[PDB]
């Protein structure tokens, strides 16, 4: 009988304000601690905050500088506003009625969740650092390149201009809370080849029109 | 919020009983009840258990929950493919103005192949990154199954607060999984400690690698 419905733009502009509302039916606006949680893709659940119909609010400390919540009792609605968003704020946003003191017998009520994507036309080219082979025996050594703080996806990494393909392992990027990506590419090579064979990672980030060649040397 | 600790992965074969632990503290589980949620991609969490051990209507009886003083448990008996999801405990926590704290989450897998333990490679910051006034430690994790791990970082022997970013696991060509974790430090932090460690937990295994500036 109790029904919560999220509403608000699914596709939003970066740096602009992300706004969502929840409409409550079948329950009095005074019966719950009305709450927002989110789950960025591939990450865990994060409670954003809770508001009571009187205006009492409590916010996750990692978001309190950019988050406001409100309640409109005449529309039986509550709402969130999240400022200065980046790609890090792309997430499934879900509204809920939480039972602070376990006073209701059926537990909490939950909305359906909505995947909101923060869109940005901006770009930033990567910094590239060598992941040098240690000083390795017996057999093989790992060396690579760290491709840091770029936006948007994708970047491509090759080794020795594509001549080196075996033993290459490029790891999917992490999206950092800054809203920028980083990734690592690592190749395993004969330890016996370090003094003699040159190893160069070729990084191409077409959205920023950036290319970097990095020689990865011992030490 | 704070930290309710859960194992990264719980797994079994069809019909087996799986259990998931949740470890909290005095301020949350000590003084508040626990809820359990089932989490599928792209949708809101689904309430499985509330008030320690109560099921909402429609939730089968093979899900059951128990609670101690600062610990809690979810048991899924008769494991089915449909049960494959992430599971989160959660409790209110009386710190600050009142916080709702989710667990780190546990992936439940119906094993489709033998378990496989992770290999871990840890890279210190490069001298040229330090020359650019930055420091990043790189922890690369490969060849594990099921596809969930926990990565914890230590400075000397103490857990590191901030600066950690960890990817969700991704399936390799060989149908095992890989992930990576990054620790961001100032050069001062890196140079001023004795060592830093990347510690990877997976099912019945923990692997820890350590690097030092000296």
């Amino acid at each position: 009988q109790v029904q919560l419905q999220e509403s608000g733009p699914g596709l939003v502009k970066s740096s602009e304000t992300l706004s969502l509302s929840c409409t409550v039916s079948g329950a009095s606006i005074s019966n719950f601690y009305w709450s927002w949680v989110r789950q960025p893709p591939g990450k865990g659940l994060e409670w954003m905050g809770s508001i009571y119909y009187t205006g009492t609010i409590t916010y996750n400390p990692s978001l309190k500088s950019r988050l406001t919540m409100s309640v409109d009792t005449s529309k039986n609605q509550f709402s969130l506003k999240l400022n200065s968003v980046t790609a890090a704020d792309t997430a499934v946003y879900s509204c809920a009625g939480l039972d602070r003191f376990n006073w209701n017998d059926e537990g909490d009520c939950w909305g359906q969740g909505t995947l909101v994507t923060v869109f940005s036309a901006s770009t930033k080219g990567p910094s590239v650092f060598p992941l040098a082979p240690s000083s390795t025996s017996g057999g093989t050594a790992a060396l690579g390149c760290l491709v840091k703080d770029y936006f948007p996806e994708p970047v491509t990494v090759s080794w020795n201009s594509g001549a080196l393909t075996s033993g290459v392992h490029t790891f999917p990027a992490v999206l950092q809370s800054s809203g920028l990506y980083s990734l690592s590419s690592v190749v395993t090579v004969p330890s016996s080849s370090l003094g003699t064979q040159t190893y160069i990672c070729n990084v191409n980030h077409k959205p920023s029109n950036t290319k970097v060649d990095k020689k990865v040397e011992p030490k | 919020q704070s930290v309710l600790t859960q194992p990264p992965s719980a797994s079994g074969t069809p019909g087996q009983r799986v259990t998931i632990s949740c470890s909290g503290s005095r301020s949350n589980l000590g003084r508040n009840t626990v809820n359990w949620y089932q989490q599928l991609p792209g949708v809101a969490p689904k309430l499985l258990i509330y008030s320690n051990n109560r099921r909402p209507s429609g939730v089968p009886d093979r899900f059951s929950g128990s609670k101690s003083d600062t610990s809690a448990s979810l048991a899924i008996s008769g494991l089915q493919s449909e049960d494959e999801a992430d599971y989160f405990c959660a409790a209110w926590d009386d710190s600050l103005n009142g916080l709702y704290v989710f667990g780190t989450g546990t992936k439940v897998t119906v094993l489709g192949q033998p378990k496989a333990a992770p290999s871990v490679t840890l890279f210190p910051p490069s001298s040229e990154e330090l020359q650019a006034n930055k420091a990043t430690l790189v922890c690369l994790i490969s060849d594990f199954y099921p596809g969930a791990v926990t990565v914890a970082w230590k400075a000397d022997s103490s857990p590191v607060k901030a600066g950690v970013e960890t990817t969700t696991p991704s399936k390799q060509s060989n149908n095992k999984y890989a992930a990576s974790s990054y620790l961001s430090l100032t050069p001062e932090q890196w140079k001023s400690h004795r060592s830093y460690s990347c510690q990877v937990t997976h099912e019945g295994s923990t692997v820890e690698k350590t690097v030092a500036p000296t």
